[PDB]
C-alpha cells in the first residue's frame, strides 16, 4: 500500500563533476547486474551539409579498432569477459553503453574510455565501412516506418539542419574523407558536454575514482573557440506525399508543433497521448477498448495500426500521430483521428483524464525498470533537464493536472494549427491539405 | 532514399516566415488573424 | 523581453546580435584567417611604397 | 497467425519442431493452416477442465505481501506424455534468396549438468552477437565459415530444452547458391571441436558468457518472474541464481566433449527453407 | 463513422458536389455551368414574383406590366432583372456551348444529346416569355414565328391552328404561352440534373484533352 | 501586427464569437456606410434633388 510512500523508497542518483567538466552520475541500485554508459550531445543537428552522416559513420567506426587495442581486440575483450556492447544515435543524442557484471567495472570503464577518447580510423576501415553503409542504406530504403519518419522531419524542418537524416544522403556518404571525420571527432567529443553514468549495484566512490583514473585527460578546449551552439528552428507545416502504388499498405504521419522540454505542457500532452495512445491489429477485447479511436477503428475495420505519440527536441519537436491503413480506408481513419483530437480540445471530461493518469503512471513505471532503461533515463535526464528528475516530481506534476488544464493546453497547441503530413505509399485517397486544415477547426 | 530534400520556397514565403532561424510561435496569431480578417470582411459584405 | 530587432535598409545590424557570429564553424575560422592575410599583404605593399624617402608623387591606388 | 509468421524464423523453427519429434511436441503454438474456422468451444471447456486444475499451477507474487496472496489463493483456487525422437528432415522450398537451415540432434532434458554442458557448449559454438555491428571474435563457427565463405551469412547455435527431452544444434542464414559451403564448413568445425580440441580458457570464457547471460535474463522483475515461475512449476522448489551459477561452473570440458561427441554421434534432423537450388540434403555432409 | 457518407441524401450530394474528383487545371470557361445554374434559379425566382403580380389578358397585359413597373415597389428591378437575366442566360449559354465544342468535350455523347434538348427547351421558354408582354414587337414576332411553324405542309397548317387556340393571335394564345413559359423551366431544371448525372458518370474534361485521371 | 494577433486572440478563436463579431460588424458598417453613400449621392448633385428645394419652399 501507500503508493506515494512506496515511491519515496526509490534511491537517488549521485551527481558529481569530474575535473575535465565531465558529468558523472550513478544510481546504486539493488542488483548484481550493471549498466555503464556514456551519453554524448553529438546528434545530427550539429552538422553541416558536408558533415551529414559523419556521425553515423563514426558510430560504425567506433567499435572497429583504435590506436591502443587495434583491429578486433576490443571485441575480443568484450566476448572475453562476456560484455554486452550496445550503441545508438539519434538526431540530438549519441550514446554508447555496456551491460555487464558487478566485478569487471574497472576493465569495462577502461573499454569505454578507449572507445571514446582514443578512437582511431584507418583506410581499410574507412573503405570497408563505406561499403557497409551503402549496404545499410540500400537495405533500409524499404524500412517503411523509418522512411516515414525521415519524410516527416525533412518536411517539418525545411532548410534548417534538423531536416538532415541520421545517415546522411548517399552523396555525402560515398565521399567523406578522414579529415572531416577528425574534425567532427575534434569538435564534438568534448569533456563538459558529455555524461558518464552507471546504474546497478556499485558505489559512487568506485565510479568516481575510476573516472578520475581514466577520463582525466580527454578534452576541454575547442579548436579556436568554434563552439557549436543550438538554434531554435522553425516548424513549417506542409505535406510531402510519395505516391508509389505498388505497396500493400499506406503510411500516414501527421504532426504538429512540439512544446519543448522544461514546460509542464510536455507532461500534459503526454497525458493527451496516453488517452489516444496506440493500437495494433492483434488484440483481444477489440470491440470494447476504452480508447475511442481504437474502438471506432476496430468496429469499422479502419486501420492496421496507429501510435499516437510525442517527440521533443530542444525548444521544439513533433507532437503527432502515425497510422498505417489500407488504400481504401485512409480518409475515414483520418476523419476519426481529427475527431478524437478536437473532442479532446473542446469537450474533455474528467474520467478520461483519470484514465490518462492511470495509463501514464503505469507506462512510466513500467518504462523505468530494468537496469539499462533506467540508465538511459538518467542519461537523457542529465543531458536535457540537467538533473535526474525524481519520480515523486512526476507524481506531483501528474496530480497538478486536471481536465481544465488539459483542455487549455490542447486548445493552445492543437486547435487550428498548421500540420505536417508525410504520406507514403498508395495515398491518392489521402485528403488534400485544405480539408485537413478545415477539419482542424470545427464549427459545431 | 535519404536524399529527399525540399526545394526552397524562399520566393513564396511570407516576410515573417522568410527567417529560417526564428521560431514560428509568436508569428502565428497575427498571420492567421490577418487571413481570417480578410475572410471576415468578405463575409460582412456578403451578409450586407 | 525584446522583439529581437528587426533590421531595415537603414538600421544596420550591429556586431553583437547577429546571431551568426556564435555558429563558428571551421569555415569561418578559415575565412577570417585568409581575410587577415589579404589585409596583411596589402598593408605591406602599401607601407613599403608609402615610406620610401625618394617617393615624390602619390602612391597611385589601383582600387580607386 | 499471419502477423506473427511474417518473420521467417517462426516458420523455420516450427518446421524444425514438426521435424523434431514424432509426437505431440511437433504441434505448433499456432493454429494450423486449415483449422481456422473449424473448432468449437467444447474442446476448450474440456481442455480447461482437464488441464487447468489446482494441482498444476504456480502463482507468483511481486509487489504483494504474502498473506493476501495466500488467502485469495485459498478462497478461489481450491477447484480441481513421453515424447519420442523422430529423425528426419523437412524441406520448405519457398524462394526468398535466404537459405534458412537449422540442423538439430537430441541432447538432454532440463535440469541436468549434462544440459549445463550443452549450454556452455553452445556458447563455445556461437550465440547472439555481443557487439552491435560486430565481427564475433569468439564464435568459432562464425570463425570457420568466415575462413570459408566471404559473404553475408550468419551462424548461431541452438538449444531447445524441455522438461523431458531437448534439442541441440545450430541455425544458419545464407544466400541460395552458397549454402552448401556454409553448412559443410560449420559441420567440419563441429567435428574438429568434438574431437576434443577445446581448451580451458575458452571453457572459462564460455563459463563467464553463460554466467553473464543467466544473470542478465533476470534483471527486471519480468525475467525474474519468468525464471521463478518456470522453476516453481518445473520443479516445485526455488533456487537462488548464485548457487545455480555455482552448479554451472562446477562442470568442466569432460562433459562438454562427451556431449559434443554425442551430437556428432547423434542421428541428425534438420529443416531447410527458401530458394534451395544448392542445398545439401543430409548425405552430402 | 461519418453522417456525410451514411445519410442517403448526403450520399448523393457528397458524391456529387463535395468529393467530386474534378481535374486540377480547370480554366475560366468551366465556371459557366455553375453560372447557367445560378442564372436559371434566379430566373425562376424573379419569374415567381412576376407571376404573383401579373394579370394575363390582351385587354389587361400591358396595363399590368406597367402596374408592376410602377406601383408594386421594387418590381421595376424584378422586371428588369428577369429580362436581363434571360439575356445573361443566353450569353452564358453560348459560352458553355462554345466551350463544349471547342475543347473536344463533345465526345461525351448522351450528355451532348441531353444538351441539345436543353437548348431547344431554353429557346422555347425565351420565345414564349417574350410573347408575354403583349406589345407591338411581341405581337408581330409571335405571328411571324407561328406561321413559320405553319410552313410544313398538310399537318403544319392545322398544327398552327391548334397551337393558336384561335384563328389569329388571340387571348387564348396569350394564356397558352403564359402556362408554358411558366412550366418549361422546371423541365429545364430536371434535365439539368440529368445532364450533370451523365457528366458525373463519364468523367470531366481538362483543357488539354489529356486523360487527366492522375491529378484530381 | 500584434493588433491583428490580439484581434485573432479575442474575436477569431471561437466559432460563435466569430459569427457574433460579423453580426455586429455588418450592422454598424451597414448603418454608417448607408449614411456615407447617401451623403456622396447628395454631394454629387447638391442642387438637383427634391428634398432641399422642397424644404426651402
Ligand atoms: C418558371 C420560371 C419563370 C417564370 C414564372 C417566368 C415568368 C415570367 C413573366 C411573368 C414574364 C413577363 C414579365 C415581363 O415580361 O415584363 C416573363 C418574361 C420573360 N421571361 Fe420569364 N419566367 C420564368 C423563367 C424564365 C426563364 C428560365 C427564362 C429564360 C432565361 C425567361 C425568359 C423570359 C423573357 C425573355 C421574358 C421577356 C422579358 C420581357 O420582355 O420583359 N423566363 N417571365
Ligand atoms: C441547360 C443549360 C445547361 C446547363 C445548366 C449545363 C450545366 C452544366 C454543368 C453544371 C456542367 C458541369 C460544368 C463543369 O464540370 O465544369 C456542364 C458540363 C457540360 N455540359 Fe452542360 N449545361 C447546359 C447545356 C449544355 C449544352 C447545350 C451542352 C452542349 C450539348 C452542354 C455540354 C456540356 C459538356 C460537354 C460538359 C462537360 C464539360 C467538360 O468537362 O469539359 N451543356 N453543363
Amino acid at each position: 500500500a501507500t503508493y506515494a510512500q512506496a515511491l519515496q523508497s526509490v534511491p537517488e542518483t549521485q551527481v558529481s563533476q569530474l575535473d575535465n567538466g565531465l558529468r558523472v552520475a550513478s544510481e546504486q541500485s539493488s542488483q548484481p547486474t550493471c549498466t555503464v554508459g556514456v551519453w554524448i550531445d553529438a546528434g545530427s543537428r550539429y552538422e553541416t551539409e558536408k558533415n551529414n552522416g559523419a556521425g553515423y559513420f563514426v558510430e560504425h567506426l567506433a567499435f572497429k579498432g583504435t590506436k591502443n587495442r587495434p583491429g578486433n581486440a576490443l571485441e575480443k575483450e568484450v566476448e572475453s569477459m562476456g560484455a554486452h556492447l550496445n550503441a545508438y544515435s539519434t538526431r540530438e543524442h549519441t550514446a554508447y553503453y555496456i551491460k555487464a557484471l558487478s566485478k569487471d567495472l574497472p576493465k569495462a570503464v577502461e573499454l569505454l574510455a578507449d572507445i571514446v577518447q582514443n578512437c582511431s580510423l584507418e583506410d581499410s576501415q574507412i573503405e570497408k565501412e563505406r561499403d557497409v553503409i551503402l549496404q545499410e542504406l540500400q537495405e533500409n530504403d524499404t524500412s517503411m516506418r523509418d522512411v516515414v519518419f525521415n519524410y516527416l522531419h525533412a518536411t517539418a524542418f525545411q532548410g534548417t539542419p534538423l531536416a538532415q537524416s541520421v545517415e546522411g544522403p548517399s552523396e555525402n556518404v560515398r565521399k567523406l574523407s578522414r579529415a572531416d571525420l577528425t574534425e567532427y571527432l575534434s569538435r564534438h567529443y568534448k569533456a563538459p558536454r558529455m555524461v558518464l553514468a552507471a546504474a546497478g549495484g556499485l558505489e559512487h566512490r568506485q565510479l568516481l575514482d575510476l573516472a578520475q583514473k581514466h577520463f582525466s585527460g580527454l578534452s576541454g578546449t575547442y579548436d579556436e573557440d568554434a563552439v557549436p551552439t543550438l538554434t531554435p528552428c522553425r516548424f513549417t507545416g506542409s505535406e510531402i506525399r510519395h505516391r508509389e502504388d505498388g505497396l500493400p499498405l499506406a503510411h500516414v504521419a501527421i504532426a504538429v508543433e512540439g512544446p519543448g522540454w522544461a514546460n509542464p505542457d510536455n507532461v500534459a500532452l503526454q497525458v493527451a497521448n496516453a488517452i489516444i495512445g496506440h493500437y495494433d491489429c492483434t488484440y483481444g477485447g477489440g470491440m470494447h477498448l476504452s480508447s475511442p479511436l481504437a474502438s471506432v477503428a476496430v468496429t469499422n475495420k479502419l486501420c492496421q495500426s496507429f501510435q499516437t505519440f510525442n517527440i521533443c527536441y530542444a525548444d521544439t519537436g513533433l507532437l503527432g500521430a502515425h497510422f498505417v491503413c489500407d488504400h481504401m480506408s485512409i480518409d475515414d481513419m483520418m476523419f476519426v483521428l481529427q475527431g478524437q483530437w478536437m473532442r479532446l480540445c473542446t469537450s474533455a471530461t474528467e474520467s478520461e483524464v483519470v484514465r490518462g493518469k492511470n495509463l501514464l503512471r503505469n507506462a512510466l513505471v513500467s518504462h523505468l525498470d530494468g537496469t539499462t532503461p533506467v540508465c538511459e533515463d538518467i542519461g537523457r535526464s542529465l543531458l536535457t533537464y540537467g538533473r535526474r528528475i525524481p519520480l515523486a516530481e512526476w507524481e506531483s506534476r501528474i496530480a497538478e493536472v486536471d481536465a481544465r488544464v488539459v483542455r487549455e493546453v490542447c486548445s493552445k497547441y492543437f486547435y487550428d494549427q498548421c500540420p505536417a503530413v508525410a504520406g507514403f505509399g498508395p495515398i491518392e485517397q489521402l485528403p488534400d491539405y485544405n480539408r485537413i486544415r478545415s477539419g482542424m477547426f470545427w464549427l459545431r | 532514399h535519404t536524399d529527399i530534400k525540399v526545394p526552397d520556397f524562399s520566393d513564396y514565403r511570407r516576410p515573417e516566415v522568410l527567417d529560417s532561424t526564428k521560431s514560428s510561435k509568436e508569428s502565428s496569431e497575427a498571420r492567421k488573424g490577418f487571413s481570417y480578417l480578410i475572410t471576415a470582411t468578405t463575409t460582412v459584405g456578403v451578409a450586407y | 523581453s525584446f522583439p529581437k530587432y528587426e533590421p531595415s535598409r537603414l538600421a544596420s545590424l550591429p556586431t553583437t546580435l547577429d546571431p551568426a557570429e556564435y555558429d563558428i564553424s571551421s569555415e569561418t575560422r578559415k575565412a577570417q584567417a585568409e581575410r587577415l592575410a589579404i589585409r596583411s599583404r596589402l598593408k605591406r605593399e602599401y607601407q613599403l611604397q608609402y615610406n620610401d624617402p625618394s617617393r615624390r608623387g602619390v602612391v597611385e591606388d589601383p582600387a580607386l | 497467425k499471419a502477423v506473427a509468421f511474417q518473420n521467417p524464423q517462426a516458420h523455420v523453427i516450427e518446421n524444425l519442431h514438426a521435424a523434431a519429434y514424432r509426437n505431440a511436441l511437433a504441434n505448433s503454438l499456432y493454429c494450423p493452416d486449415y483449422r481456422i474456422g473449424k473448432v468449437t468451444p467444447d474442446e476448450l471447456h474440456d481442455y480447461v477442465q482437464n488441464h487447468f486444475t489446482s494441482a498444476r499451477m504456480a502463482l507468483i507474487g511481486l509487489g504483494v505481501s504474502h498473506p493476501v496472496l495466500k488467502q485469495v489463493a485459498e478462497q478461489f483456487l481450491n477447484i480441481r506424455a513421453k515424447a519420442k525422437y523422430r529423425g528426419g528432415e523437412i524441406r520448405e522450398q519457398n524462394g526468398d534468396s535466404l537459405v534458412h537451415a537449422a540442423l538439430v540432434a537430441e541432447s538432454a532434458a532440463i535440469g541436468s549438468a549434462e544440459a549445463n554442458a550443452f549450454s556452455v557448449l553452445q556458447h563455445v559454438l556461437g550465440a547472439g552477437p555481443h557487439v552491435k555491428r560486430g565481427s564475433n571474435a569468439t564464435s568459432s563457427l562464425y570463425q570457420a565459415v568466415a575462413k570459408g565463405v566471404h559473404q553475408p551469412f550468419d551462424v548461431s547455435a541452438f538449444n531447445a530444452s524441455y522438461s523431458d527431452s531437448g534439442l541441440f544444434g545450430f541455425y544458419t542464414i545464407s544466400q541460395a547458391a552458397s549454402a552448401g559451403d556454409v553448412i559443410k564448413a560449420a559441420y567440419n568445425q563441429v567435428k574438429t571441436i568434438a574431437q576434443g580440441n577445446l581448451s580451458n580458457p575458452d571453457v572459462q570464457a564460455a563459463k563467464n558468457k553463460l554466467k553473464a547471460g543467466y544473470l542478465m535474463s533476470v534483471e527486471s522483475s519480468e525475467g525474474f518472474l519468468d525464471e521463478v515461475g518456470c522453476q516453481a512449476l518445473a520443479a516445485g522448489s526455488y533456487t537462488p541464481p548464485s548457487t545455480v551459477l555455482q552448479q554451472i561452473d562446477a562442470v568442466a570440458d569432460a562433459d562438454v566433449i562427451n556431449a559434443a561427441k554425442k551430437f556428432v554421434s547423434g542421428r541428425k534432423s534438420m529443416a531447410a527453407s527458401g530458394n534451395l537450388g544448392h542445398t545439401p540434403f543430409i548425405d552430402e555432409l | 463513422i461519418n453522417i456525410r457518407k451514411t445519410h442517403p441524401l448526403m450520399k448523393i450530394v457528397n458524391n456529387a458536389f463535395i468529393d467530386l474528383p474534378a481535374p486540377s487545371n480547370i480554366s475560366s470557361w468551366w465556371n459557366f455551368g455553375s453560372l447557367l445554374g445560378i442564372c436559371l434559379i434566379l430566373q425562376i425566382l424573379t419569374g415567381l414574383f412576376l407571376a404573383m403580380h401579373y394579370t394575363p389578358d390582351t385587354t389587361t397585359a400591358f396595363s399590368s406590366v406597367t402596374h408592376i413597373c410602377r406601383d408594386v415597389n421594387y418590381g421595376w428591378i424584378i422586371r428588369y432583372m428577369h429580362a436581363n437575366g434571360a439575356s445573361m442566360f443566353f450569353i452564358c449559354l453560348f459560352m458553355h456551348v462554345g466551350r463544349g465544342l471547342y475543347y473536344g468535350s463533345y465526345t461525351f455523347l448522351e450528355t451532348w444529346n441531353i444538351g441539345v434538348i436543353l437548348l431547344f427547351a431554353t429557346m422555347a421558354t425565351a420565345f414564349m416569355g417574350y410573347v408575354l408582354p403583349w406589345g407591338q414587337m411581341s405581337f408581330w414576332g409571335a405571328t411571324v414565328i407561328t406561321n413559320l411553324l405553319s410552313a410544313i405542309p398538310y399537318i403544319g397548317t392545322n398544327l398552327v391552328e391548334w397551337i393558336w387556340g384561335g384563328f389569329s393571335v388571340d387571348k387564348a394564345t396569350l394564356t397558352r404561352f403564359f402556362a408554358f413559359h411558366f412550366i418549361f423551366p422546371f423541365i429545364i431544371a430536371a434535365l439539368a440534373m440529368v445532364h450533370l448525372l451523365f457528366l458525373h458518370e463519364t468523367g470531366s474534361n481538362n483543357p488539354t484533352g489529356i486523360p487527366s485521371d492522375t491529378d484530381k | 501586427p500584434t493588433l491583428t494577433a490580439r484581434l485573432y486572440s479575442l474575436l477569431f478563436r471561437r466559432t460563435s464569437t466569430f459569427a457574433l463579431t460579423i453580426v455586429v460588424g455588418a450592422l454598424f458598417f451597414e448603418r454608417a456606410f448607408d449614411q456615407g453613400a447617401d451623403a456622396i449621392y447628395e454631394h454629387i448633385n447638391e442642387g438637383k434633388l427634391w428634398k432641399h428645394i422642397k424644404h426651402k419652399y
